[PDB]
């Protein structure tokens, strides 16, 4: 998370981090339900066998609301291709239900129509993570949030250097050095509407971190509802 | 009608059923009496910040 502020207590309760056998947090995720976690398909690669920590705001000072979970079944979108990052999305079924308490809660999934017409038509959205904080820098130790504005689709397609499929979307800044970064994938992109947050995108990719002229591409969750839906039935 | 004026005055979702508008909430809430608001059912509803 380049720039941005700092996720305070229970200000990013849907945030989830995927840890490796070395306990290192390598990617992000979003708590959709007590049993299901939303993440990026391409994140299921930087680890042979990983786990999912939640309710953690500082990866150094031990708090109390943290809690580790084990993936019972990974649900990678068949259509994914590392070659294009298309359909960058997966859904993790946990073995133990997640217990909602301070700094731990699920984020709402919106209706495809309503969402696209009211949540992505908004000025900004939120992205959060433990990811790198300066493209070259190291993995952050505190979970932070960055308010990122939506990017005009056209501008998006022009600023990029890759084919922005219908499955992805743009959000961030042109010149300002604020945007997700290393180890921030899978992370949550949420949009606020009346103090209630909705899952409006997965942290997918970008050409660097905060690079001028370039933006940050997010997996358009809105275009995956029905999947994610009959996904939380396991498929 | 008009889910375009101010989201139909709904709290969350919105649908222009034929002539008029009809509200709804996400799993976890319940539609108030006025049929515009959303009401939780658990201590931890989705989308709410645990403060
Ligand atoms: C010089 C360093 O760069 C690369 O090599 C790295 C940097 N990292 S990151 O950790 O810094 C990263 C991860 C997620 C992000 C998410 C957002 Cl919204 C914004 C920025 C992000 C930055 C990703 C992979 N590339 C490298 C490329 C590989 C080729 N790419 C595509 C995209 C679409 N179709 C075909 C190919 C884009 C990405
Ligand atoms: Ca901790």
């Amino acid at each position: 998370i380049v720039g941005g502020q700092e996720c305070k207590d229970g200000e990013c309760p849907w945030q989830a981090l995927l840890i490796n056998e070395e306990n290192e947090g390598f990617c992000g995720g979003t708590i959709l339900s007590e049993f299901y976690i939303l993440t990026a398909a391409h994140c299921l690669y930087q680890a042979k066998r990983f786990k999912v920590r939640v309710g953690d705001r500082n990866t150094e000072q031990e708090e109390g609301g943290e809690a580790v979970h084990e993936v019972e079944v990974v649900i990678k979108h068949n259509r994914f291709t590392k070659e294009t990052y298309d359909f960058d999305i997966a859904v993790l079924r946990l073995k133990t239900p997640i217990t909602f308490r301070m700094n731990v809660a699920p984020a709402c999934l919106p209706e495809r129509d309503w969402a696209e017409s009211t949540l992505m038509t908004q000025k900004t959205g939120i992205v959060s993570g433990f990811g790198r904080t300066h493209e070259k820098g190291r993995q952050s130790t505190r979970l932070k949030m960055l308010e990122v504005p939506y990017v005009d689709r056209n501008s998006c397609k022009l600023s990029s250097s890759f084919i922005i499929t219908q499955n992805m979307f743009c959000a961030g800044y042109d010149t300002k050095q604020e945007d997700a970064c290393q180890g921030d994938s899978g992370g949550p992109h949420v949009t606020r509407f009346k103090d209630t947050y909705f899952v409006t995108g997965i942290v997918s990719w970008g050409e660097g971190c905060a690079r001028k002229g370039k933006y940050g591409i997010y997996t358009k969750v809105t275009a995956f509802l029905k999947w994610i839906d009959r996904s939380m039935k396991t498929r | 009608k008009l889910c375009s004026l101010d989201n139909g005055d709904c709290d969350q979702f919105c649908h222009e059923e034929q002539n008029s508008v009809v509200c709804s909430c996400a799993r976890g809430y319940t539609l108030a009496d006025n049929g515009k608001a959303c009401i939780p059912t658990g201590p931890y509803p989705c989308g709410k910040q645990t403060l």
